[PDB]
């Protein structure tokens, strides 16, 4: 039934708090620089005249190491997915019940960071599964092709919108979090203007 | 009089930028319907925000109760709107509230919309609200110090319930809780303090906020014994006595107590009733047309269960509940179950015999999963009185032989139904599946396999369930080489199809 897939990682998770999209994913230098290995080498051997032995030394020794070449070849290896926002991938959680426990993303951003260690996520997809900021190591594979990214659609972020208990209710993973909604209560509900008598005398 | 007037499709077509560029005044909206409200600026920003689909379709109706203050309507006599009350912003209200827009343009044309188009709208919104409420409301920000502690702690109401107060449990509970509690509700007392404004908002709980500023009240041992002398401080004023402190260090005992049985039985339990559940598969939207109604007596208890369940009534063809009836309430209603309708499908059903929640289903997803999976989580969220009883009832009764084998399985739906819903908030569709997966027609000539008209009903144990059908799906479960020495499994009978035969064979068309 499957074991110890590869094109995979594992390493903890934070939280994207920016303007942002719903599902967009930031892999670090030393994941992105490990798990795009065989890309970045045909990236070498297309933009720079290099063998495979010279572009293997290149990718193997800038894992710990920050440069502007590999930076640029992630950035066009982003920019190379034509009607998608970037590289599709699957993100699980180790228990594994409910529907948003695995979900389907998009590697948009690569860290320039080297000591930052950790996939950041978007923080309308932290309800679904029961995830927080506990040390927890999440597992990410990464899908190759255009069709397995196409049937992959079928667990979306947008997928578990819709409740599966009532039949007219949007499930409570929509709710925004603490600090998301205190700014709202603490703007709108001011004593901004004057009550209705004294706003028309 | 003074009172600007703003259409609502005008306040929906009006660009980001001029959409906060408003001024701050009472105004009255107008909307699609033959009404009209007043707001403030500063609701209808965040009503607009909250509008987001009906950006994409701009032929639909925009109904009055759309609004966060819908209870604000002008009629002629102004009595009705001067000095009112509407409504409160919460994290919840905002999601009902883009739900309501959502089935707006689904019943605004006649059932034929995709709902993954709607339900990619929705998160599309929220993402689009989050995007605008964090970077255009940044000089509003909560906060919390020594003075929002000192305001609600001097206040005089608080303080004469802390003082002269017997140690006893109606003296606490009931008197110098209620004493608290009627002025934390009090709309006109705290206003600008970051802690009610954020108790009245839904994200802090008043179930922690006396145990802080009135009397705790009987900390607990490791087993279920009270003590007879309670702690008399709270959490502002802290425990300083050595009896109430060891009292108090015992109620963090209980947190502790997550040994891995329970992390193991819960995925155990989970295993074998999502590896019986799966046979059923594949619904189809439409109508399979029978009159093979079923026949379910309905009661208090139980009616959120009936929440989306098409019945016959009189004069009539098909009517859903939706949850607002009081009547039928002790009668025996006729409805439309899926045991015993007529699909072409050997292991499918149709839309108006599941209800009204296949469409909240997305269309490649199997249904048979998804009702274990919904009990399931209710269950180990009981389990996160006696969760594990609860559990291994469940277990005897749907994967045992602890149920009496009645003759049809329309008495055996409202004793199933009376009993998970009276502490597990479950819907009735996924106890139909729960209860059909265990169907068998011919029982006598060993032809394990679902029947289409349930009004047979036969079942049997579930260990002969897992053996005697799809042995693709028998090397999934425990004891794989007792199916395999057995003489009924080499012999062609027709019989279902799980989904993990497509791993057994390594992934072979045929
Ligand atoms: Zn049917």
């Amino acid at each position: 039934f499957g074991a110890r897939l590869n094109a995979t990682a594992r390493a903890v998770i934070t939280s994207i708090s920016d303007p942002h999209d719903y599902d967009e994913l930031h892999i670090p230098w030393g994941v992105g620089c490990q798990l795009l290995k065989y890309h970045l080498t045909n990236k070498l051997k297309a933009k720079f005249n290099m063998t495979t032995r010279e572009a293997f030394s290149f990718v193997y020794e800038n894992v710990l190491q920050y440069n502007q070449i590999i930076a640029d070849l992630f950035k066009e290896l982003i920019a190379e997915a034509a009607p998608y926002k970037g590289m599709g991938c699957t993100f699980h959680r180790n228990p594994t019940l409910q529907r948003g426990s695995t979900q389907q993303f998009f590697i948009t951003k690569v860290k320039d960071d080297i000591n930052d260690n950790s996939i950041s996520m978007s923080v309308l997809c932290l309800k679904a599964p029961n995830a927080d900021f506990d040390g927890d190591q999440l597992n990410l594979t990464l899908m190759p092709d255009v069709y397995l990214t196409k049937a992959t659609e079928r667990i979306a972020p947008h997928t578990w919108v819709l409740s599966i208990d009532e039949p007219h209710e949007i499930s409570g993973n929509l709710e925004l979090q603490g600090p998301v909604v205190e700014t709202i209560i603490n703007w709108a509900h001011e004593k901004y203007l004057p009550p209705l008598e004294e706003w028309l005398k | 009089m003074n009172l600007n007037r703003y259409k609502a499709r005008d306040l929906l077509n009006l660009s980001y930028d001029d959409l906060w560029s408003l001024p701050s005044e009472w105004h009255l909206i107008e909307f699609d319907d033959g009404k009209t409200v007043v707001s403030v600026d500063r609701i209808t920003k965040l009503s607009v925000l909250c509008w987001y689909p009906l950006k994409h379709y701009k032929d639909c109706p925009i109904p009055s109760d759309h609004h966060i203050d819908f209870n604000r309507i002008l009629t002629d006599n102004p009595k009705d709107y001067l000095n009112v009350e509407g409504g409160r912003v919460t994290s919840k209200a905002m999601v009902k509230h883009l739900n309501k827009a959502i089935w707006n343009i689904y019943d605004w044309s006649g059932e034929t919309v995709d709902p993954e188009v709607l339900s990619k709208l929705a998160i599309e919104g929220k993402n689009w609200l989050y995007n605008q409420t964090t970077v255009k409301l940044s000089e509003y920000l909560a906060t919390l110090s020594m003075f929002d502690i000192a305001e609600v702690y001097n206040h005089p109401k608080v303080r004469e319930a802390n003082h002269n107060i017997e140690p006893t449990t109606y003296g606490i509970e009931k008197i110098s809780y209620g004493k608290v509690k009627e002025v934390f509700n009090d709309p006109t007392q705290f206003i600008g303090n970051s802690i009610i404004e954020g108790l009245r908002s839904g994200t802090q709980k008043t179930e922690q906020l006396l145990q802080a500023f009135a009397w705790r009240g009987f900390p607990t041992d490791i087993n279920s014994d009270i003590f007879k002398y309670p702690v008399t401080t709270g959490y502002i004023d802290g425990i300083w006595n050595l009896y109430e402190n060891m009292i108090e260090s015992r109620s963090g005992t209980k947190a502790l107590l997550y040994n891995k049985e329970l992390l193991r039985v819960t995925e155990y339990f989970n295993r074998k009733s999502q590896l019986i559940a799966q046979y059923v598969q594949r619904l189809h939207p439409g109508d399979c047309k029978t009159t093979i109604l079923a026949e379910y007596p309905v009661t208090k208890l139980t009616l959120k269960a009936f929440k989306g369940k098409y019945y016959q009534k009189e004069d009539g063809k098909l009517d859903w509940i939706r949850g607002n009836e009081t009547h039928l309430i002790g009668t025996k209603q006729k409805f439309r179950s899926v045991f015993g309708c007529n699909h072409p499908d050997s292991q499918g059903i149709c839309m108006t015999c599941y209800g009204r929640l296949g469409i909240n289903i997305p269309k490649g997803t199997n249904i048979g999963q998804v009702a274990a999976v919904s009990m399931g989580d209710k269950i180990t969220s009981a389990v996160l009185a006696e969760a594990g009883k609860l559990s291994t009832e469940k277990v005897g009764y749907t994967s045992k032989t602890y149920l009496k084998n009645y003759k049809s399985p329309i008495e055996a739906l409202p004793v199933f139904a009376t009993m998970a819903n009276e502490k597990i908030s479950l819907n009735i569709s996924h106890c139909e599946i729960l209860i059909y997966a265990m169907m068998i027609r011919s029982a006598q000539y060993r032809d394990y396999r679902l029947p289409k008209p349930g009004i047979n009903g036969q079942f049997e144990k579930y260990n002969r369930l897992m053996q005697c059908r799809s042995l693709g799906g028998a090397m999934a479960f425990e004891k794989q080489h007792e199916p395999l020495n057995n003489p009924g499994s080499f012999l062609n009978k027709m019989r279902n199809d799980h989904p993990y035969d497509l791993l057994v064979k390594g992934g072979k068309l045929r």
